[PDB]
C-alpha cells in the first residue's frame, strides 16, 4: 500500500476492478507545465558579457 | 437580377469580360424596409433551387 | 549553473488546468513549487 | 466576452471558411440581408465573402405612389381616392409603413360599418401613422 | 419603456397598432376610485371628485 | 483581408510536398472528445504522408486566449489546443514536416502555441500603398481590357487606404459595370465608377484639424 504512491496509476482489474498492478511512470503535471513552456535551457560560460 | 440570375444566364459572358461572376452579395436597408420581400420575390425564379 | 526549478509564466489559461480548477488566488503555482523546494520563480514583463 | 461568441465566432468563421475556403461554390451564390451594417464583422465586408453591396433605402415618392397602388388591391372605395395628397403626406415612411396605413384604412372603415372606402379613410389613416412612429429612433445605416 | 424597444420591434409587421396609455387626469381619477372601491363600505360621506383632485 | 490563404495557397502550388490545409473550425467534431485525437491524428498523418507542408487556417478558431474552465465546451477546445501544443512539440526535427497555421488577428495569441521553439514565423501582411498598389493593380487588370486610354497609375496614386482584395474589388465592380455597360474593353470612366463604388466610407474628416 505505502508503495503505492498516492495521486498515481495502478491497475484494475475489469469484472471486479480489483488491483492488478501497478503503473510506473504516468505523469508529472509540473513536467508538462514547463513543456509547454520550453523554457531555453543555457549555460552559465555562455553569458554575454555581465560578468 | 443581374446579381445572382445574370450569373446563372450566361457565366462566360463574364468570363469573357475578365472577372469571375459575383461571389455573394448582401443587401442593406434601414429597418422595416422589407428587404426579405425581395428574397421572397427572387424566390420565384426557380421555387425548388431557391 | 544552479540546478534550480525554473517556472516562468505569462498569466495563460492553459497551464490553470494543471495549477487548480478556478486558480482563486495565485497560491497555485506554490502548491507544484512547495514539493519541489529545489525551485526558481521567473516573471516575464 | 460570453462562452457562446467563441462558440458563435467558431460558426461565423466555419461559413466563412466555407464561403471560399480552399473551394469555390460554383453555380450557386448566396445573398444575405442585415438592418446594421456597421456590426459586421471586417473579415464578412472582405471581396472574397461580400462580392457587392445594394443598399435598399426608403420609398421615394414615385416608390411610395408605387408601393401604395400594389397594397391598393382589395380596397372597396369610392372614385375620389387621391393617393397623390397622400403621397405628399407619406414621407419619410418606411416600405411596410404603407401596407399598414392600408390596413388602418379599413379599421377606420370598419368604424360606422361603412362597406366602401372614402378618400378620407386614407387621409386619417396617414395621419395616424405619422404620429404613431414619433418614438421612432432615426439611423438609417451605415455600409463601411 | 417604449424607448429602450429595438427599433425592429416596432415595425408595422411585428406591431401594428401602438396604444400609449396614460394615467387618468380628472375624471378616470375618480372613476378608477369608484371601480377599486367597489365592495369597499363607506358612509355617504366622501367626495369621490374631491378626493380625485 | 489580404487575400488571407493567399500566399499559403501560393506555397502550396509551388512546393513539392502534400498539404494539409485545415480550418481551424473544423476541429470541434460531434463527438466529445473526438477533436484531441483528430487533432492529433492531422499531425500523426502529416509526419507519415511525406515531406510536405500542411496549413492550420483561422489559427485563432483553435488559438483562444483566454478559455471558460465551466462551459464544457470549452474544456474539449482548451484540451485539442493543448493537443496541437503537444503535437507541434511531438516533432522529431527528424520528419520533413512543416504545417503552417494561420490567424488574423493576432492580438488574441495564445503564448503557449506561439512560445519560443513552438513558431519560429512571423510575417505581418501591411496593406499595399504605392509599391504594391502599382504591383497590385498591375497584376490584377492583367485579364481585363483597359482599351486605350484608362489610366493604371492615374487612380492608384489617389491616397485611398485601401486592402489587397479591395483592389481585386475594384476591378470587378468595374468589370461588372462594364457586364452592365457590355463594354469588351474596360473604359478608362469605369474605372472612376469603380475607385469610389469600393472606396465608399464615411470618414468625413474635419479640415478643421488639418
Amino acid at each position: 500500500i505505502t508503495k503505492l504512491t498516492p495521486t498515481t496509476r495502478v491497475a484494475l482489474r475489469n469484472d471486479s476492478y480489483v488491483l492488478h498492478l501497478v503503473l510506473p511512470s504516468k505523469v508529472d503535471p509540473l513536467v508538462n507545465l514547463m513543456k509547454v513552456e520550453k523554457v531555453p535551457d543555457s549555460t552559465y560560460d555562455m553569458i554575454g558579457g555581465l560578468d | 437580377r443581374e446579381s445572382i440570375e445574370l450569373p446563372l444566364m450566361n457565366p462566360e459572358l463574364f468570363i469573357r469580360v475578365g472577372i469571375k461572376p459575383p461571389k455573394g452579395v448582401l443587401l442593406y436597408g434601414p429597418p422595416g424596409t422589407g428587404k426579405t420581400l425581395l428574397a421572397r420575390a427572387i424566390a420565384s425564379n426557380i421555387d425548388a433551387n431557391f | 549553473h544552479t540546478d534550480c526549478t525554473f517556472i516562468r509564466v505569462s498569466g495563460s489559461e492553459l497551464v490553470q488546468k494543471y495549477i487548480g480548477e478556478g486558480s482563486r488566488m495565485v497560491r497555485e503555482l506554490f502548491v507544484m513549487a512547495r514539493e519541489h523546494a529545489p525551485s526558481i520563480i521567473f516573471m516575464d514583463e | 466576452g460570453t462562452s457562446a461568441d467563441r462558440e458563435i465566432q467558431r460558426t461565423l468563421m466555419e461559413l466563412l471558411n466555407q464561403l471560399d475556403g480552399f473551394d469555390q461554390l460554383g453555380k450557386v451564390k448566396m445573398i444575405m440581408a442585415t438592418n446594421r451594417p456597421d456590426v459586421l464583422d471586417p473579415a464578412l465586408l472582405r471581396p472574397g465573402r461580400l462580392d457587392r453591396k445594394i443598399e435598399i433605402p426608403l420609398p421615394n415618392e414615385q416608390s411610395r405612389m408605387e408601393i401604395l397602388k400594389i397594397h391598393g388591391a382589395g380596397i372597396a372605395k369610392h372614385g375620389e381616392i387621391d393617393y397623390e395628397a397622400v403621397v405628399k403626406l407619406a414621407e419619410g415612411f418606411n416600405g411596410a409603413d404603407l401596407r399598414n396605413i392600408c390596413t388602418e384604412a379599413g379599421m377606420s372603415a370598419i368604424r360606422a360599418e361603412r362597406d366602401y372606402v372614402i378618400h378620407e379613410d386614407f387621409m386619417k389613416a396617414v395621419r395616424k401613422l405619422n404620429e404613431a412612429k414619433k418614438l421612432e429612433s432615426s439611423a438609417t445605416y451605415s455600409a463601411d | 419603456r417604449a424607448d429602450i424597444l429595438d427599433p425592429a420591434l416596432m415595425r408595422s409587421g411585428r406591431l401594428d397598432r401602438k396604444i400609449e396609455f396614460p394615467h387618468p387626469t380628472e375624471e378616470a381619477r375618480a372613476r378608477i376610485l369608484q371601480i377599486h372601491s367597489r365592495k369597499m363600505n363607506v358612509h355617504p360621506d366622501v367626495n369621490f371628485e374631491e378626493l380625485a383632485r | 483581408g489580404t487575400g488571407k490563404t493567399m500566399l499559403a495557397k501560393a506555397v502550396a502550388n509551388h512546393t513539392t510536398a502534400a498539404f494539409i490545409r485545415v480550418v481551424g473550425s473544423e476541429f470541434v467534431q460531434k463527438y466529445l472528445g473526438e477533436g484531441p485525437r483528430m487533432v492529433r491524428d492531422v499531425f500523426r498523418l502529416a509526419k507519415e504522408n511525406a515531406p510536405a507542408i500542411i496549413f492550420i487556417d483561422e489559427v485563432d478558431a483553435i488559438a483562444t486566449a483566454r478559455f471558460d474552465a465551466q462551459t464544457g465546451a470549452d474544456r474539449e477546445v482548451q484540451r485539442i489546443l493543448m493537443e496541437l501544443l503537444n503535437q507541434m512539440d511531438g516533432f522529431d526535427q527528424t520528419v520533413n514536416v512543416k504545417v503552417i497555421m494561420a490567424t488574423n488577428r493576432a492580438d488574441t495569441l495564445d503564448p503557449a502555441l506561439l512560445r519560443p521553439g513552438r513558431l519560429d514565423r512571423k510575417i505581418e501582411f501591411p496593406l499595399p500603398d504605392r509599391r504594391q498598389k502599382r504591383l497590385v493593380f498591375q497584376v490584377c487588370t492583367a485579364k481585363m481590357n483597359l482599351s486605350d486610354e484608362v489610366d493604371l497609375e492615374d487612380y492608384v496614386s489617389r491616397p485611398d487606404k485601401i486592402s489587397a482584395a479591395e483592389i481585386t474589388a475594384i476591378c470587378q465592380e468595374a468589370g461588372m459595370h462594364a457586364v452592365r455597360k457590355n463594354r469588351y474593353v474596360i473604359l478608362p470612366k469605369d474605372f472612376e465608377k469603380g475607385y469610389r463604388s469600393n472606396v465608399k466610407k464615411p470618414d468625413t474628416d474635419f479640415d478643421f484639424y488639418k
